[PDB]
């Protein structure tokens, strides 16, 4: 009775009360656990056991007494049947899973026993439900197929029951526990539908009843909110519908399949019509309509498509009943996310038939619908107009942003149809977007829905008026939205351009009011895909933005973007100009740094800012810059004084730092360097950081004093108390390993330097898989890794992992099984693999020793399996997953 | 942990068009390809299961191609560009390089640019059997 | 979830191949339960295997049949895992 403690902490206690599910004690406690009087928290934990290890531990039971676990989950059931339902639900699956077992007559009696009134339904119902996804994962020894053969013969048992519950109910008094008995009924069925299949052709019986049933939800409202009982029950009537046609097998059952869509749509075409109705009542029902069309268009390519062409006309006419549905679907008047619900279910059908007809005439005969499609997605991709001025929560506007995307890659697909066409659709858009706002200059929503659509096919005469309309289109007169749209639709042309001048106007003029990052976007684009066509403008665009950057107006985030266009900007000017132009954009940020190098959380973010803008002007600029940086070096070991104890500002300075030492390679920066660094160590993760990165692009003296000195301070840090510090040691562990690991591979002479002390590294090695960090682990692993690698190659390193030899394997085995969590096991096959390849012979003695060997690799694992696993072990260096398989099963029989 | 994420990029932007090979899985398991090759422009999407997701990830972790950096590595040039993004729980990397057995070598580090173009062959070649049966046909 | 009929028919993603794993192998316990419309092994840095294939089943019913009875199976030392390769949805 514990667990009642743990239902008021169930997060950060588990483990235990969940094994003791696992113990055969768990079915003598489970009963008593729930018992009468007791309470509802620990008799759903006493239930749960039930169940689990009716589905879990069905190999510990007693054939003997497997009736009576019949009659002792009935009467339980009895019990709950009225007291707590979560408990009751639980016995009913209970009894269900048992029952999944016996199979291999119990499915005939069980209904029999039950064909409180209402209450005993519901019993049935949820069991014959819960029984065929027990069927699923419930274990019983017995061969999938028949366990799946032998419940697959009861099907018409229980829909043609279902089936004649709900039509006895057709004539009785639909009460609230009768809705709801009907909502399992339904859901039962449809269960029984995706997890055994059943021929369509039986089907046609029920999928009539289920869409009356449907009907008697939907039109007492009408005169359209209903309560949310009809609305549940009208929802699992469509769900169970929806699970009839997609089943798998019914592709080939051409005639039941009309038959069912042909129904499907003549009883449901009435009520779309009513709700395509402006006083919205339900959102829901329409959804799982149009949903049901659309699917059951999808299971039936052949029969949609061969109606289009073979035209039987049973089937051109039912074809393009469908496809109205769907259009008028997606046509659906409101914004997505508010008024209509319904657009992403048309828009993954229009998906599904483009490609199923580019994959005949068919393409001709869907370019009508593709065309008049493309409209009715920008009529769509109109944003929420501000008259009713987002009355809508950011989810919604997130959503739309969302939604919008669906759209625009929709737009694409039917490019494919008419690679010019849709240009032609789109620019009639506009035509009229223009005598939308002419007449109505508050017609913006029709403005940025057209540019919008536009964009939307950037990613492939028509073209040229979208550009002058974006000129012509007085932006500052409009609402804010069309100037970030413009903008934005422009980057996107970048390549197009390659009509530049007009481009750079419209962008400059973007970055003047709100919307700046969005000309940021859109100028940064144009600057990376046609630098050389902006030569000319180079020498302008460049002062104009370095202007544009004076008002602090400009968002910084932003304004480091714009730096990037900068930088690249800069590489398309003159000889004269270039270093006047980066003295007039360069100085103010580092003499900025300067003054605060006078010597605060305020003055931590100018820090930042001025050391991302150089390390962002720089990154672009390496497309020489030498000379800033050489002036330059000795502040950055300034910065680091004052951000020796804030990590956040060290890394923004060593970015700067890497980005322009990049320049150098391709030599008097790795001096400073050293300096930087020897500030820097005088031992947080950037740090450490830059010195590989450094040492990596030296590939001789400058590069071992720097390695060397690295390894020597990283122990200093290490050096701190074991225990916790260690634990709280984890970032660095990481980090520090992570680099020497990567430094090995590149740079490998570098394991030639018989300086380095590799005894004191494995040490900490060896510690950190044993670490308190979820991922460290695998640095330190995969380091000793790539050492054990190169190591079989210098007697020099060697020795090192001769010694650490056992030690390494015995670090590894002690986490593998009693140090480790559960889940990061597998990242040690890789040293274990590590060591065979090279060191096979050793491998193979130092793991039979501190595995056969051992008193107690682990006190419960077996000497037996524990002797075998070992054998696998030292046996498989071809495979790596293999080993994460012997390694887990060993690793489970150990911690037992 | 849900943060998996991957994506590529490969193409020339040249006078004669933009020629590429582009693919992209995203979290739920979208996996939409694309691809225009001038001997056409192939546009697919699929949701592959759970266990495709799985072993594109199996596929990087082992491949150690998320420590890697293109810091020293190529930039794109004339010719080409390659681009890679992958995100795996809290580590999110996207890297930048030119298409191109001495070029790789000349490159500050070949054991770096090896590793990628290796892992990139791996995921090529699994984005295409994928495809190749969805509907029947490879690039070319 | 949800399967997805591919233009070939049901496809299935093994897991857990092993890397020594031949066409041979996998064309061995996956004929059994119908004709594969195709099958598919994907090798690197000179792997004969990358451990997982792509079995393509004309039908759903082996495609399942398939997947439920070899989800288990052990092949040259390793388990696999089968699973349908292409869902319908996220």
């Amino acid at each position: 009775e514990a667990v009642v403690s743990f239902y008021r902490s169930n997060s950060q206690n588990h483990e235990w009360l969940t094994d003791a599910e696992a113990s055969p004690q768990a079915w003598q406690f489970s009963w008593q656990l729930m018992q009468l009087g007791k309470s509802q928290e620990v008799q759903f934990f006493g239930a749960i056991t039930l169940h689990s290890k009716l589905m879990k531990h069905w190999h510990e039971v007693p054939p003997e007494n497997r009736e009576e676990l019949k009659q002792k989950i009935l009467e339980s059931i009895v019990r709950f049947a009225g007291g707590p339902k979560i408990v009751l639900n639980r016995l009913c699956i209970s009894l269900g899973a048992y029952i999944v077992h016996m199979l291999g007559e119990e499915v005939i009696n069980t209904f029999q026993n039950q064909r409180s009134a209402d209450v005993q339904l519901w019993i049935m119902l949820e069991v014959l439900t819960a029984i065929p996804e027990e069927a699923q994962v419930i274990h019983t020894s017995v061969k999938r197929v028949v366990l799946r053969a032998e419940i697959a013969k009861r099907v018409q048992l229980v829909i043609h029951t279902v089936e004649r519950y709900l039509k006895l109910q057709m004539n009785r008094v639909w009460d609230a526990e009768a809705y709801s008995n009907m909502n399992r009924a339904v859901k039962c069925v449809g269960t029984w539908i995706k997890n055994i299949g059943y021929t369509i052709e039986g089907c046609v019986t029920i999928t009539a009843v289920l869409l009356e049933v449907v009907h008697k939800c939907y039109w007492p409202c009408i005169h359209g909110c209903m309560t949310a009982d009809e609305n549940e029950l009208a929802e699992s009537c469509l769900k169970t519908m929806v699970n009839i046609i997609i089943q798998p097998d019914c592709h080939n059952y051409p005639k039941t399949a009309f038959v069912l869509i042909k129904m499907f749509l003549d009883s449901l075409s009435e009520i779309t019509k009513t709700e395509w109705k402006r006083e919205n009542d339900n959102e829901d029902i329409i959804v799982h309509i149009y949903m049901l069309f659309v699917s059951s268009v999808e299971r039936h390519s052949t029969l949609l498509l061969s109606g289009i062409t073979s035209a039987d006309p049973e089937l051109s006419i039912l074809v393009h009943r469908i496809v109205q549905e769907i259009l008028h679907c997606t046509d659906k008047p409101g914004i997505y996310p508010v008024e209509e619900s319904c657009s992403t279910m048309a828009l993954a059908f229009w998906y599904m038939l483009q490609d199923e007809v580019f994959a005949h005439k068919c393409w001709e005969y869907i370019k009508p619908l593709y065309a008049h499609l493309t409209r009715i997605l920008v009529r769509k991709s109109e944003q929420p107009d501000e008259k009713s001025l987002a009355k809508w929560s950011s989810d919604d506007l997130e959503c739309f942003r969302c939604y919008r995307q669906d759209i625009s890659d929709t737009f694409m697909y039917c490019y494919d149809v008419l690679n010019d066409y849709i240009l032609e659709i789109l620019a009639a858009m506009l035509d009229e977007a223009i005598a939308d706002l002419q007449r109505h200059p508050t017609h913006w929503t029709k403005l940025e829905a057209c540019i919008y659509s536009f964009q939307s096919v950037a990613e492939h005469r028509q073209i040229p008026r979208l550009m002058r309309v974006l000129a012509e289109i007085p932006y500052e007169k409009l609402n804010v939205k069309l100037l970030g749209t413009a903008l934005e639709t422009m980057g996107s042309y970048c390549n197009w351009l390659m009509y530049i001048p007009p481009a750079i106007n419209l962008l400059v003029r973007g970055l003047n009011s709100s919307m700046s990052a969005q000309a940021t976007l859109g100028l940064k684009e144009l600057c990376r895909d046609c630098q050389l066509q902006l030569k000319p403008y180079a020498d302008p665009l460049l002062n104009a933005c370095h202007a544009s950057l004076n008002t602090g107006r400009m968002k910084n985030s932003d304004s480091v973007r714009l730096m990037f266009s900068i930088g690249k900007l800069m590489s398309l000017l003159r000889p004269e100009e270039i270093p006047k132009y980066l003295d007039i954009i360069v100085s103010p940020c580092f003499e900025e740094l300067q003054a605060i190098c006078q010597a605060t959380p305020a003055a931590r973010i100018r820090t930042i800012f001025r050391l991302n803008m150089i390390s962002t002007l720089f990154s672009s600029l390496n497309t020489p810059v030498l000379l800033v940086m050489q002036r330059t070096m000795p502040i950055f070991k300034r910065i680091a004084e004052m951000w020796v104890e804030e990590i956040d500002v060290l890394e923004a300075a060593c970015s700067a730092m890497k980005h322009a030492i990049t320049n150098l390679r391709s030599q008097p920066m790795l001096q400073d360097l050293c300096l930087f660094i020897v500030a820097s160590f005088q031992c947080c993760a950037p740090t450490l950081e830059i010195s590989k990165t450094a040492i990596v692009m030296f590939f001789k003296p400058l590069m071992q004093q720097l390695l060397r000195e690295f390894i020597q301070h990283s122990f200093k840090l290490f050096e701190s108390t074991p225990e916790q510090n260690f634990s709280n040691i984890s970032d660095t562990m990481e980090t520090f390993f992570g680099c020497l690991t990567q430094i090995i591979k590149k740079i490998p002479q570098v394991l030639e330097d018989k300086t380095l002390a590799y005894d004191r590294l494995v040490f900490y090695a060896q510690r950190g898989m044993t670490l308190p960090e979820s991922g460290a682990i695998r640095n330190s692993i995969q380091f000793l890794t790539h050492f054990v690698m190169q190591s079989r190659n210098h007697a020099h390193v060697t020795e090192v992992v001769l010694a650490t030899g056992e030690q390494t394997l015995y670090t590894a085995m002690m986490c593998v099984g009693y140090l480790t969590p559960r889940s990061q096991v597998d990242k040690f096959a890789d040293i274990l693999l590590a060591m065979n390849r090279k060191y096979a012979a050793e491998m193979a003695v130092w793991m039979k020793s501190l595995m056969s060997t051992p008193n107690f690799p682990t006190q419960l694992i077996t000497d037996a399996d524990k002797t075998r696993y070992t054998a696998l072990i030292i046996k498989e260096k071809v495979n790596k997953r293999l080993l994460q398989q012997h390694l887990s099963e060993m690793a489970m029989k150990t911690r037992g | 942990t849900e943060d998996f994420y991957l994506r590529y990029y490969v193409g020339h932007k040249g006078k004669f068009g933009h020629e590429f090979l582009e693919f992209e899985f995203r979290p739920d398991g979208k996996l939409r390809y694309a691809n225009n090759s001038n001997y056409t422009m192939i546009r697919k999407e699929a949701f592959v299961h759970q266990s495709v997701m799985e072993e594109l990830k199996r596929i990087i972790i082992d491949s150690e191609i998320m420590q890697e950096d293109d810091l020293p590595w190529p930039p794109p040039d004339r010719v080409g560009r390659q681009e890679l993004e992958i995100v795996i729980g809290d580590e999110h990397i996207s890297f930048t390089t030119s298409k191109t057995l001495v070029d790789v070598n000349r490159s500050k580090d070949p054991e770096g640019l090896r590793c990628f173009y290796y892992l990139v062959q791996d995921l090529k070649c699994l984005v295409f059997s994928l495809i190749g049966l969805h509907f029947k046909i490879k690039p070319i | 979830p949800g399967p997805q009929r591919s233009v070939e028919g049901w496809i299935l993603f093994v897991t857990s191949i092993h890397e020594e794993a031949q066409e041979d192998e996998i064309q061995e316990k996956f004929c059994d339960y119908g004709e594969i419309k195709n099958i598919h092994l994907n090798d690197r840095r000179t792997g004969f295997s990358k451990g997982y294939a792509l079995v393509e089943y004309e039908t759903h019913k082996q495609a399942l049949a398939a997947k439920e009875a070899l989800n288990g199976a052990e092949i040259m030392g390793q388990t696999i895992q089968v699973d349908w390769c292409f869902v319908k949805g996220p």
